[PDB]
RNA sequence: UCUUUUAUUUUUUCUG
């Protein structure tokens, strides 16, 4: 997964040279999901 | 060309930093190249006096069709002595 | 001799005289026996921003130049008789950098961080829980792959 | 497209020359046997929006007072042909020469 | 064997 939608909240996994339009809907905010990287945070 | 002092390893292949990764000091968050008639980068580094976590990132197209990006960075401010109340 | 110079916007002397003169044929066709007292209108390419009209009275010229856009009728001067022959003379003119790492005997134990700069014998890492850079020797720190998982010491 | 006559200075479209020739110089041009294309030129400066031949003192200087109200250039580059220069002794060059 | 960038002005906001 690379990117996700706003309303449908569906994954796109698109690449460059592609329109930012969503496929399920015309709504195209096109959020980007969290990185695969493991993240450390301490309660301090 | 002229790149910034920020570390470019964090940036993804699309050139945009994903949420959940730290950006600190002058670390770049948006990777920009401004070709004219060699890549001639024109990125926007992070503020030197700011540190935090990239909270959200949004990519859209403006009315002209050009690509628009908005990157929200989150940090926690705990009270210190100099804090005003 | 009644030749008066009038200011107007530069670059359109041709077009302003065109509009004036076309208007004048339209008027002269329209009127009957009485026809308005304008004798000649002209300009010069060398002297831009201005036109020169020869007519007997200021109200005649004003009445004529009503309805013409862009003409600055408010600036007119009566050119003295001596200046006219000269004006009308025919002849003018390392692998540890940028990697994720953990500390294992220090006050900041268990802190993930990212290697930013190394000065030799000591590496600077930004704490992944706090907003600070800290300097600590690399041989004593453990390096991982991009993704969390198998851990290796400083031997890559 | 615009062309300027070299004798009387009347300026107008090359088209309207091709239809009606030179209204002021038609007789002289026919008598000399020269078409208006040669006695007109495209290069001209110093226009005149011309109204009163009999009353314009600018026209008295420029030798237009015997012509019709019209469209006259103070300069029109070129040398007039001899077959009309001889027949109009009172003419003078319009380029400022002579 | 070092160097290496952070436009300008007009406005507004508040801080002491
Ligand atoms: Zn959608
Ligand atoms: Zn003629």
């Amino acid at each position: 997964l690379k990117y996700i939608c706003a309303e449908c909240s569906s994954k796109l996994s698109l690449s460059r040279t592609d329109a930012v339009r969503c496929k399920d809907c015309g709504h195209r905010i096109l959020l980007k999901a969290r990185t695969k990287r493991l993240v450390q945070f301490e309660a301090r | 060309l002229r790149m910034k002092h920020g570390t470019y390893d964090k940036l993804d292949d699309d050139g945009l930093i994903a949420p959940g990764v730290r950006v600190s000091g002058e670390d770049v968050i948006i990777g920009k190249t401004t070709p004219i008639s060699s890549k001639r980068d024109a990125s926007t580094p992070l503020r030197s006096t700011e540190n935090g976590i990239v909270d959200q990132v949004l990519v859209t197209t403006n009315q002209d069709g050009l690509k628009f990006v908005k990157v929200r960075v989150r940090t926690t401010k705990i009270p210190q002595i100099g804090d005003k109340f | 001799a009644t030749i008066w110079g009038v200011r107007c916007r530069p670059g359109k002397e041709k077009e302003l005289i065109r509009k004036l003169l076309k208007k004048k044929f339209n008027l002269d066709r329209a009127m009957g026996k009485k026809k308005l007292k304008i004798l000649s209108i002209f300009q010069r390419d060398n002297y831009t921003g201005r036109i020169y009209i020869e007519a007997p009275k200021q109200s005649v010229i004003e009445k004529f130049c009503n309805g013409v856009p862009d003409i600055y009728i408010s600036q007119k001067l009566l050119i003295p008789v001596q200046e006219l022959p000269l004006l009308l003379k025919p002849n003018l003119s390392e692998v540890a950098l940028g990697k994720t790492v953990r500390i294992r005997s220090a006050g900041y134990k268990g802190q993930l961080g990212i290697v930013k700069d190394v000065n030799g014998d000591k590496a600077t890492v930004e704490l992944h829980s706090k907003n600070k850079h800290i300097t600590i020797d690399k041989h004593k720190l453990t390096y991982y792959n991009r993704e969390g998982g198998e851990g290796i010491t400083y031997d890559e | 497209s615009e062309r300027a006559c070299m004798l009387c200075g009347i300026v107008q479209t090359t088209n309207e020359f091709n239809r009606d020739g030179c209204p002021n110089c038609q007789g002289i041009f026919e008598e000399a046997g020269v078409s208006t294309m040669e006695c007109t030129s495209p290069s001209f400066e110093g226009l005149v929006g011309m109204c009163k031949p009999t009353k314009s003192w600018v026209a008295k200087w420029l030798s237009v007072d015997h012509s019709i109200a019209g469209m006259y250039a103070i300069k029109v580059d070129g040398r007039l042909p001899a077959e009309v220069v001889e027949l109009l002794p009172h003419y003078k060059p319009r380029d400022g020469s002579q």
